[PDB]
RNA sequence: CUCGCACACGCUUACAUCAGUAACUAAUAAUAUACUGAUAAUUAACAACCAAUAAACCAAAACAACACUAAAACGUUUAUUAAUUACAUUGUUAACCCAACACAGGAGUGCACCAAGGAAAGAUUAAAAGAAGUAAAAGGAACUCGGCAAACACAAACCCCGCCU
RNA sequence: ACGAGCUACCCAUGAGCAGUUUAAAAGAACCAACUCAUCUAUGUGGCAAAAUAGUGAGAAGACUUGUAGGUAGAGGUGAAAA
RNA sequence: ACCAAAGCUAGCUCAACAUACUAAACAAAUACAAAAAUACACCAAAAUAAAAUAAAACAUUCACCUAACAUUAAAGUAUAGGAGAUAGAAAUUUUUAUCCUGACGCUAUAGAGAUAGUACCGUAAGGGAAAGAUGAAAGAAUAAAAUAAAAGUAAAAAAAAGCAAA
């Protein structure tokens, strides 16, 4: 029985949605962005 | 000729090997299998020319002539019946012959109407006592004859006209055979008069 | 990396390589180096005077088929062999020993074309 | 492809909210 | 007689060049040897007309005059080799009793294949000859192990092919259930 | 005969026939100029500069001086949609010149009809009138033009 | 010792 | 083209020589004789249905050899292509 | 992490289709029936598993025991290689000794 | 002094070290010629 | 400005004709020997294939007169048998091969030094630095680890180590 | 198992070496083809996974070189540089 | 708005059964340099598996490791072992038919390497890919229909000062 996440999009989204207003790459790519997420709170 | 198909392959109205066909799909086109509902050839019951009624589609209660049938994706083409329309002459500043096309359908949509009250109907086959396979109605109790159609080569065998490299009937019927045990060889060399004498020296076969 | 593929043809290699596309050998080397042909080795084609004769290369139409009848051994032995056979038995001069007046062959070796090694092309 | 109903679901409805954000209904 | 590689000139520039149906088998097994003999040939001159013209309308670039002809005569030549052969095929039958024309063994190549080996005439007897003697019909014991790779191999593949269609059956029967 | 086995000759044989033969052949038209005496033949592969003298004197009844042969190389150059090589296959071409001074020339077989081609142009003429007479009004400006108004 | 990394290529279908 | 009749193309060193080297006294032809080699009997061209070659291959010969003879000659002299022959 | 943007087809499960309703059944036949089949009977699988559990070694081990010389040759080798590595992998490797 | 040229094409070469009558003459030949058999490759040999 | 023509080996139609090239090959175009399609093509006299067994022969190739030392590739004749009878079979294209490339590299032989082959520059401008060249007042190794490199020079001597090719 | 089509050394069998100097084809001399690879500068993801330009060393020999064959990894081959 | 995105099929996996186990196809040609009809021969053969590893080194030893005898127990017992690591029986016991075969297995980076042992890479043994998605009909392409959501860009360059935010 092979499961595979359905949802990761929804998963993304709950840390993309923060970084929306950051300057440069890191209101992009979901590395960056939980990275400067975190900083932010 | 026998073209040999891609074992999976789409059927398309289109004959096979045909410049309609490779233009739709090329050398290497492998697309989704469509479900087919399994027919052995003893269970199936269409054939072409016979009168059929269309249950299904824009067109229904019509009754028509059934054209071509395809047994690789069980279709029929009632000509005139089910319909869309399509240009058929081209070029850069014309747009030719707005043309009615026929549809496909599936056995499920068309039913076998037998030649009496003009009702459709469900054909059955049944073994009758002179050795004969026909198609009997079950709900009209009748025999449905089988659609005499005419040929691909468009050639009526009745009115011909034989041209100087055919053989009449005559001289093709014609029995010449006297089946004597001799093979061709010696059969032609004895009839030619050609006189052979010797033999031939021993062979060793390995 | 030269090439595996490729079918192995006298065009291929060095000029030592001659290997013929498969027409059958028609003499042997002889003295003088020059070959010689042997003229029992070349096909005499045996070509029947057409002229007189009428068949064509097509049939017409409304000509009939027939149902189809592969000729078996048997069916051949009837049209030939029984007749002769049961006008023998019936005035009792059959004989078990020689059936060679009624077409059998003992031995092949004897006749100029063999059945079963196959003596002949065609 | 993924089996399971739940995701496309839950995409249907965010589909449905994109399209009444570049078409707000009168 | 050069003539013979062309139709008649009267049907030289036509599109249309109609024509009779092949021979059926049961029409020449009607006829006899010599006549089988005469009509080989009254086809086969036909056969290099219809090849000639084949390739002068490819060279042209024009589409061939009604092309199926070509098609019945190769069938009609076809299906009087298929009678000839019958009658010889029978009349050996009767004679000596082999069923094979040309002799033959059944043997073990050093692949450890199975093998149907056909003979060679050759003018000196088997044991005399190089070439013949250095062949080798048995395996070795090494070829023993590949064998049963072969058998497995093999029979992995009927296996699956087995279980494929089972599985579209199944498949069949919950998309069309009017059973 | 071909693709058939012959029988092995020792001496003192009896002539080799072949009653039904398996050949065929193409008289083809020459690609470069050719001098009258010669026509010229492809032919199966396997078939022996003397086999197609005696099958042209004998089944055509033609006067054959002379025969040379070739082998031609189909290309193996062109591939497949997986990359896979397609090859031409190979064949062999006979040149013959004829004996008796008898001169050949490679017929037209595709002569034209002047009806034929006078019913093309006058076909393409009204072809061109039907798309004349669709083509828009210049003054019309793209309004259609089935409305009576 | 002489150390020497020996360049590969990628498959040519790409 | 000379290729269909058949003939074919070569390339080693050519040669102009008369039978002797120029150094020679004697530089002049008087006549020639030769044997026809053997493919060319009147029975082997009989054979081939060949009948007037019987001729030709004589004249082909002749027209050949002498040519050569004479043109090899010419050139011993000093004529050539651009000086064209006085005598 | 795109995901499909068209619902699928409502998969219908008849929860009373046959294999369902008479399921587990005779699982009690030792019981009700005055012993003589023991449950393990019932069970349908592979021969060296009927009424029998063990982590993936013992179940490797037990399988070459018991078909070993039914299997295919890499399969066989492909077992082997299994066991060597399982046994080296449970008895010398681990965090508990 | 500059390499990679290594390969200098001979058919008589070729054939006499790879050919499939040198792959038959040694038992270690046939096991190769069975080995890709096995395999199922299209070329048993050159 | 000058690596030319041919053969061997190798390559395998990449050659030829007609047409097409929006894009694909050419490290760019024009167009086409290299991309695409259709149609054709290298014709044997050259080359491959093309007898065995006995027996007489000590006497080099070197312009071979005669010799040298390291002692040398290459056949006649005699005898005994060798199917005897037109036309067998096969190689014949190329601008080509080995180097991942349409690679300044690697490639045997015969003839040639031109009669054959080819084009260093896509268009400008005329900065630095870099590369390659020609010239240089007076001086002439003061340079530098060393006259390395360069030069209108292209010579002489002496050591160390290995005798020498 | 596979490899000596590169290279080391062999075996068969072919092929090259012009001019000049010398009684001399003497592992003599000058100097091409040919074979090497001295010194420098370029180049350093290059034209090149070892080249280009100049300059050099040998050049009738322990010479260069074509074709076919041999020796195989506990091995081979080696005018030893492992 | 580009680049893109989304399918559900191709087939697979594991077992069950099963007869019994080298498939299919053979006209010619195939062990001359495989695919080349045809000339006096030769032909053939076997010798213990080893080591990596465990013993915290390594030297005796080190299960399994291409040899049919299964199962429940006896039993990890007797025994064997640098008596260490580890190895390890047997006597003796148990085993009730045949049908109910399928799947809390995969769904195109998964499942077979596989659309294929092909392309391609190697002189050779050998290594070994990638790739599919319209609809009842495309004999419905002035073509009709539902995502427009990754990074990358475009629509829209920047304006003192600083882990870019708070
Ligand atoms: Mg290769
Ligand atoms: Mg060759
Ligand atoms: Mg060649
Ligand atoms: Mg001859
Ligand atoms: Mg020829
Ligand atoms: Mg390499
Ligand atoms: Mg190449
Ligand atoms: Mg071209
Ligand atoms: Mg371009
Ligand atoms: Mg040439
Ligand atoms: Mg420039
Ligand atoms: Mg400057
Ligand atoms: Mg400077
Ligand atoms: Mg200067
Ligand atoms: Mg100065
Ligand atoms: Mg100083
Ligand atoms: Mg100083
Ligand atoms: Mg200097
Ligand atoms: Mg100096
Ligand atoms: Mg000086
Ligand atoms: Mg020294
Ligand atoms: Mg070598
Ligand atoms: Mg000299
Ligand atoms: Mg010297
Ligand atoms: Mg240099
Ligand atoms: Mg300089
Ligand atoms: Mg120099
Ligand atoms: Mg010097
Ligand atoms: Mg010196
Ligand atoms: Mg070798
Ligand atoms: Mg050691
Ligand atoms: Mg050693
Ligand atoms: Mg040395
Ligand atoms: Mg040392
Ligand atoms: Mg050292
Ligand atoms: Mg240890
Ligand atoms: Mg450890
Ligand atoms: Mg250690
Ligand atoms: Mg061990
Ligand atoms: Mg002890
Ligand atoms: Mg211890
Ligand atoms: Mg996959
Ligand atoms: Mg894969
Ligand atoms: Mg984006
Ligand atoms: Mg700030």
């Amino acid at each position: 029985l092979r499961s595979r996440v359905t949802d990761r999009y929804w998963r993304v989204q709950e840390v993309l949605k923060h970084a929306r207003h950051f300057r440069g790459r890191k209101n992009r790519c979901y590395r960056l962005a939980v990275r400067a997420v975190t900083r932010a709170f | 000729s026998k073209v040999t198909l891609p074992p999976n392959y789409r059927y398309g109205m289109s004959r096979p090997g045909s410049l309609s066909d490779k233009r739709k799909n090329p050398p290497g086109t492998r697309r989704r299998r469509v479900p087919v509902e399994p027919i052995s050839d003893e269970d199936w019951h269409l054939f072409c020319g016979d009168k059929v009624e269309i249950l299904e589609g824009k067109d229904a209660g019509k009754q028509g002539k059934v054209v071509q049938v395809i047994r690789q994706r069980n279709w029929v083409v009632v000509e005139g019946l089910n319909t869309h329309y399509r240009y058929v002459g081209k070029t850069v500043d014309y747009r030719g012959t707005m043309i009615p096309s026929e549809a496909p359908l599936l056995h499920n949509q068309v039913k076998l109407v037998d030649p009496t009250d003009r009702k459709p109907t469900d054909v059955e086959w049944r073994f009758t006592e002179a050795g004969e396979r026909v198609r009997v109605s079950t709900r009209s109790g009748r025999i449905i004859p089988k659609p005499e159609f005419p040929r691909a080569d468009g050639i009526v065998p009745e009115t011909w006209i034989d041209g100087p490299k055919d053989t009449s009937v005559e001289d093709a019927l014609e029995k010449t055979y006297v089946p004597r045990l001799k093979t061709l060889e010696e059969e032609v060399m004895e009839a030619m008069g050609i006189q052979e004498t010797r033999r031939h020296k021993k062979v060793y076969w390995y | 990396g030269a090439d595996r593929m490729s079918k192995w043809t006298s065009k291929r290699g060095p000029r030592t390589f001659c290997k013929g596309r498969g027409a059958k050998g028609t003499g042997f080397h002889g003295r003088d180096g020059k070959f010689v042909q042997i003229k029992e080795m070349i096909p005499e084609l045996v070509v029947p005077e057409l002229a007189g004769f009428k068949l064509k290369p097509y049939v017409n139409y409304r000509a009939p088929e027939g149902t189809d009848t592969p000729l078996t051994a048997k069916q051949l032995f009837l049209e030939t062999a029984a007749p002769a056979i049961e006008k023998d038995f019936k005035a009792g001069t059959f004989d078990p020993e020689h059936l060679e007046k009624y077409g059998f062959e003992p031995t092949q070796e004897g006749k100029l074309f063999q059945l079963y090694p196959k003596n002949f092309p065609r | 492809a993924k089996k399971g109903f739940r995701a496309a679901y839950r995409f249907q409805k965010e589909l449905e909210r994109w399209r009444l954000l570049r078409c707000p209904p009168p | 007689g050069l003539e013979e590689f062309f139709d008649d000139p009267k049907n030289w520039g036509e599109e249309k060049v109609k024509s009779g149906a092949s021979w059926t088998c049961q029409q020449l097994r009607n006829k006899s040897n010599e006549d089988l003999h005469k009509l080989w040939y009254v086809l086969l001159k036909e056969r290099n007309m219809l090849l000639t013209l084949e390739q002068e309308a490819k060279r042209q670039r024009l589409p061939m005059p009604s092309p199926e002809r070509l098609e019945k005569v190769v069938d009609s030549m076809d299906a009087l080799d298929k009678v000839v052969q019958e009658r010889e095929d029978a009349l050996r039958l009767l004679q000596t009793g082999q069923e094979k024309a040309r002799p033959g063994a059944w043997r073990r190549d050093i692949f450890g294949r199975i093998i149907w080996h056909k003979f060679k005439q050759w003018p000196i007897p088997w044991y005399l000859n190089k070439k013949y003697n250095r062949k080798r019909f048995f395996a070795m014991p090494y070829v023993e192990r590949f064998v049963r790779m072969r058998i497995e191999k093999q029979a992995r593949i009927k296996a699956r092919k087995r279980s494929l269609e089972r599985k579209k059956e199944k498949f069949l029967q919950e998309k069309f259930p009017h059973l | 005969a071909r693709n058939v086995l012959y029988p092995l000759y020792q001496l003192g044989n009896p002539q080799l026939r072949v009653f039904r033969t398996n050949f065929f052949i193409q008289l083809v038209r020459p690609g470069t100029a050719q001098p009258e005496d010669t026509v010229q033949f492809r032919i199966p592969m396997e078939m022996t500069r003397v086999d197609l003298r005696n099958y042209l004197e004998r089944i055509y009844n033609v006067p054959v001086a002379a025969v040379r042969t070739r082998v031609q190389y189909g290309s193996n150059r062109r591939r497949d949609h997986r990359n896979i090589r397609i090859k031409k296959p190979d064949y062999k071409v006979a040149y013959v010149q004829l004996a008796l001074g008898q001169t050949f020339t490679f017929p037209d077989l595709f002569p034209e009809r002047k009806g034929a081609s006078v019913d093309v142009d006058v076909r393409d003429q009204v072809l061109e009138d039907q798309r004349q007479k669709h083509s828009p009004d210049p003054r019309r400006g793209g309004v259609p033009g089935w409305f009576g108004l | 010792k002489k150390r020497f990394t020996p360049p590969t290529y990628q498959p040519k279908y790409k | 083209k000379p290729d269909k009749l058949p003939l074919f193309k070569r390339q080693y060193e050519n040669t102009i020589f008369i039978g002797s080297k120029t150094a020679d006294p004697l530089c002049y032809g008087h006549t020639q004789f030769h044997l026809l080699p053997d493919k060319l009997k009147r029975e082997k061209l009989l054979k081939q249905n060949c009948a007037d070659q019987i001729e030709v291959v004589f004249r082909a010969n002749a027209i050949a050899s002498l040519f050569a003879w004479t043109g090899a000659q010419a050139m011993y002299q000093g004529f050539w292509s651009e000086a064209d022959v006085t005598r | 992490f795109h995901v499909r943007v068209t619902l699928p087809p409502r998969k219908v499960v008849d929860r009373w289709n046959e294999k369902r309703a008479m399921f587990g059944v005779y699982d009690n036949i030792g019981i009700l029936g005055n012993f003589e089949k023991h449950p393990k009977e019932l069970i349908k699988g592979p021969i060296w598993l009927r009424g029998w559990k063990g982590n993936e070694l013992q179940r490797c081990i037990r399988k070459k025991r018991m078909v070993g010389n039914r299997m295919f040759i890499d399969d066989l080798h492909n077992l082997n290689k299994r066991i060597s590595y399982l046994y080296k992998h449970f008895n010398r490797h681990g965090k508990y000794r | 002094k500059a390499r990679g040229n290594e390969y200098q094409p001979s058919n008589i070469k070729r054939k006499h070290k790879h050919g499939w009558v040198r792959r038959l003459r040694t038992p270690t030949g046939v096991q190769v010629i069975l080995r890709r058999m096995h395999k199922g490759r299209k070329s048993l040999s050159h």
